[PDB]
């Protein structure tokens, strides 16, 4: 293993100091390990470059309208005297 | 008695074969323009040559190899460098785990800790101590705010009467007094009398300020497209300079960012458009100039 | 009539226009042509207006 | 440390201006407010005509071939008449 | 080239086209996309040539975003390729990729997210 | 079925799911017709080779 | 009216390119 | 004629000439001249109803 | 008289090198 570890060519890569002295290092050293080594250059891969199919839309779509009936049946729920009044304190004082 | 230079302000750029070795070694790489997923920084001396502990601990969650950056600064930043002298390193890694590092001068406590020969822990503010550090002057602050400018491809930007702002209130931030300020005089003339340096420090100044709003007006009118882009601009553009910022590789990804609708580009022209209606509901007349409604709201409260 | 008045569409005569089998307000083509006459050189009037009065002629 | 390469003036100061120029750097203000209080500054040098005036090298050099920047006159930086005056704790 | 004084949805929507046209699915898709820019105050577009040389060009509007120009141009791309298939030109198929791969990373980053 | 026989294993996943409480479709046209349709009109509606339509 | 001034808040061009235009044409052939 | 027609069209107008959506014609494009609110069909969905800033 | 007298293109993207090289 002490053998065959990473970076251990580099013992054996400079053989004398004289070459590793002329060897000027240059800025391109710096941005050449900004690139991949075996695949392209890519610029993004999030969650929203994932395609959905037919049966993921419609699931979406069925969840969006639940969410909407659930804010819906919330805003009555905390329809509540005491509840009312904390909300409508707290608007007043961010409105203020 | 012998004068380096004796000219109303000309001493603003250093040496030649120092900016030229600091436009080699602090450079600017070609950005992708990936994904950003970390942007650490961290404090490396240039003559010793070793994997650093916090940045091969860093290297290590992410899974890199800190042998590589090891190598490639050491290879680029042992020769042409004094003896334990320490550099700000700026490492993007992207989302493809490539990662890309800029190499940037030390910072001004550094600065000002070599020129005056302070160690650790010999300095502290007043608040906390109760008594001054050691004095200083505003010229030894001028020469260390000479070596960081914003991008070394243009050193004379940003302006040194806006830098020496900074380093002044970094230096009193530490808790160091000054002569031209927090005291009534400065260092006395021994072959000039005090009448005499008051009126040459008022002509002087009234110069350096035609010089200052001159090369600010200069500065201001002629910059790049990623400077227009990036900063606020009023100026119109020249043919030269839409050749040169089509030239420029980094225009696509500035103008991604400046699209971006939470962009400093949209936040100047939000505030612009705002301005603009500001004008048109306060304003007396139609060409109210925004100076004059200024001096409208001074004189009206 | 509550509901129409509140939305707040007016009864013109038959001679301008009226309600057609589908309940779509359809207007005369006299009635169009009367409405081009008079707003021709409005700042509103388009090739498109110009193109729907050529449609009702 | 500090290197005199050249001296600013031509006429040598004397004891007693070198000590009164001192006792009266000794002093200096705190702060710009009503909460203003005197104190005393530490670390003044021995020379006050030639600390950071002019004919100075400062040990700010980062490169090899760089030598320590010489100090130059006062009029050769732009905007320091201006930032004496305005650089205060406003 | 420049920037548009006034918020450019247009414009925005067509960088993010492009940026994710070069990240697309493709071994390299450098060798396939490519962007312009037109001083002369040209409308921001997109042309698409397909294998057989026929030209779509999907119609930029105000409102429409990157996602849907996606849709307009994968859309079409399906029925370019059914008219291919049906001259009988002979189309490479999909199938897996390192680009898969990555997509199933991130599949994996977001059902362990929920 | 395909999918599990490239899978090599039995799904046994009950109750995919309902339709809807409302299930309310539109009416889909051909994969080209859809996207190609041109804009032609006569008096008052649109003319297709394959579908009638109220214009304005 | 209160189409074109509620659009034109947000609208892509800020100039006046057609509507001046079509102010032009009203002022020489109405009046 | 020409100088004309470019005189008096409009970027945004000469953009949506010749386009044409799923729903065939734009709603621009077939709602452009309006004699009238009473003759518009208002075939928004409830969906698209909102309008953000 | 007295107005006389008073008168008398697409251009290719430049890709940085990090992207390009490849």
């Amino acid at each position: 293993l002490h053998a065959l570890r990473p970076h251990g060519n580099w013992d054996y890569l400079p053989l004398h100091n004289n070459q590793e002295q002329q060897e000027t290092a240059s800025l391109e050293l710096q941005g050449m390990k900004a690139s991949v080594d075996i695949g392209p250059n890519r610029f993004d891969l999030n969650e929203k470059d994932l395609s959905l199919d037919e049966e993921e839309q419609v699931e979406k779509a069925r969840l969006d309208n639940e969410l909407m009936r659930w804010r819906r049946l919330q805003r009555a729920q905390g329809s509540d005297y005491d509840h009312w009044m904390e909300a409508e304190t707290r608007r007043i004082q961010e409105m203020a | 008695p012998k004068t380096v230079c004796v000219e109303p302000g000309s001493n603003r750029l250093p040496e030649a074969l120092v900016v030229e070795k600091a436009r080699d070694i602090f450079g600017r790489p070609e950005f992708p323009g990936k994904r950003v997923l970390h942007n650490w920084r961290f404090f490396i001396k240039a003559g010793k040559a070793a994997t650093g502990p916090p940045v091969g601990q860093e290297f290590s969650k992410l899974g890199l190899k800190a042998m590589d950056f090891a190598k490639v600064f050491n290879d680029r930043t042992k020769p042409h460098f004094k003896e334990d002298v320490e550099l700000i390193v700026r490492i993007q890694v992207y989302f493809d785990k490539s990662y890309l590092f800029t190499i940037e001068p030390p910072p001004t406590a550094w600065f000002i800790l070599r020129a005056l020969r302070k160690k650790r822990r010999e300095t502290g503010p007043v608040p906390l101590r109760g008594h001054y550090c050691a004095l200083m002057t505003l010229e030894m602050a001028y020469e260390i705010a000479k070596m960081k400018p914003l991008c070394w491809g243009r050193p004379e930007y940003p302006l040194l009467e806006t830098r020496v702002r900074r380093v002044v209130g970094q230096a009193r931030r530490m808790g160091v007094c000054f002569i031209g300020v927090d005291t009534p005089y400065s260092s006395p003339v021994k072959d000039m009398t005090e009448q005499q340096y008051t009126e040459e420090c008022e002509r002087y100044r009234r110069i350096h300020m035609e010089q200052y709003t001159t090369l600010r007006q200069r500065e201001l009118e002629e910059a790049p497209l990623i400077e227009r882009l990036h900063r606020p601009n009023m100026s119109p553009l020249t043919d030269e300079q839409i050749e040169e910022g089509l030239r420029d590789p980094c225009l696509l990804d500035t103008l991604w960012r400046a699209s971006h609708p939470l962009s400093p580009y949209h936040r100047d022209l939000r505030e612009r458009e705002l301005a603009r209606r500001y004008l048109n509901a306060r304003g007396w007349v139609k060409d109210m100039t925004p100076e004059e409604m200024r001096i409208v709201f001074m004189n009206y409260r | 009539e509550r509901q129409f008045h509140l939305l707040g569409y007016v009864k013109w005569p038959k001679e301008i226009g009226f309600y057609n089998a589908g309940d779509n307000f359809e207007l005369t083509p006299q009635a169009a042509y009367r409405i081009y006459k008079q707003n021709c050189d409005e700042t509103f009037w388009t090739r498109l207006h110009n193109e729907k009065t050529i449609i009702h002629l | 440390d500090y290197k005199q390469v050249y001296l600013p003036y031509d006429a040598a100061p004397t004891e007693r201006e070198l000590e009164r120029e001192r006792r009266r750097f000794k002093q200096a203000y705190h702060g710009r407010m009503e909460h203003r209080k005197l104190v005393e500054v530490k670390e003044v040098p021995l020379n006050v005509y030639t600390y950071g005036k002019e004919g100075m090298s400062l040990p700010i050099a980062i490169f090899k071939d760089q030598k320590d920047p010489v100090i130059g006159p006062e009029w050769t930086y732009p905007g320091i008449y201006e930032n004496k005056i305005a650089a205060q704790h406003w | 080239p420049l920037l548009f004084g006034y918020g450019h949805t247009i414009q925005k929507a067509v960088l993010d086209f492009y940026r994710r046209a070069i990240s697309a699915r493709s071994p390299f898709p450098k060798d396939k996309v490519f962007l312009f820019y037109a001083i002369d105050h040209i409308t921001p577009r997109i042309e698409v040539t397909w294998l057989d040389g026929t030209s779509y060009v999907p119609p930029v509007l105000e409102g429409a975003s990157s996602q849907d120009l996606i849709q307009m141009v994968m859309e079409e791309a399906w029925l370019a390729a059914d008219r291919m298939a049906a001259e009988g030109r002979v189309l490479n198929p999909l199938a897996i990729d390192d680009y898969k791969w990555d997509q199933l990373v991130v599949f994996k980053k977001v059902r362990d997210k929920e | 079925g395909a999918f599990a026989k490239l899978a090599r294993s039995n799904f046994g996943d009950p109750l995919p799911s309902s339709f809807a409480q409302e299930p309310y479709f539109e009416e889909e046209i051909e994969a080209h017709r859809k996207h190609h349709r041109p804009d032609v009109y006569i008096y008052k509606y649109n003319v297709s080779p394959t579908h009638f339509s109220l214009r304005e | 009216d209160e189409i074109q001034r509620r659009v034109a808040d947000r609208t892509c061009v800020q100039e006046q390119s057609t509507r001046e235009v079509q102010e032009r044409w009203k002022r020489h052939v109405v009046p | 004629q020409r100088q004309i027609a470019e005189y008096t069209t409009d970027p945004p107008e000469r953009i949506m000439a010749g386009v044409t959506g799923e729903k065939g014609p734009l709603r621009a494009r077939v709602s452009g001249a309006r004699l009238g609110l009473q003759r518009t069909p208002a075939r928004i969905p409830w969906t698209m109803q909102g309008l953000h800033r």
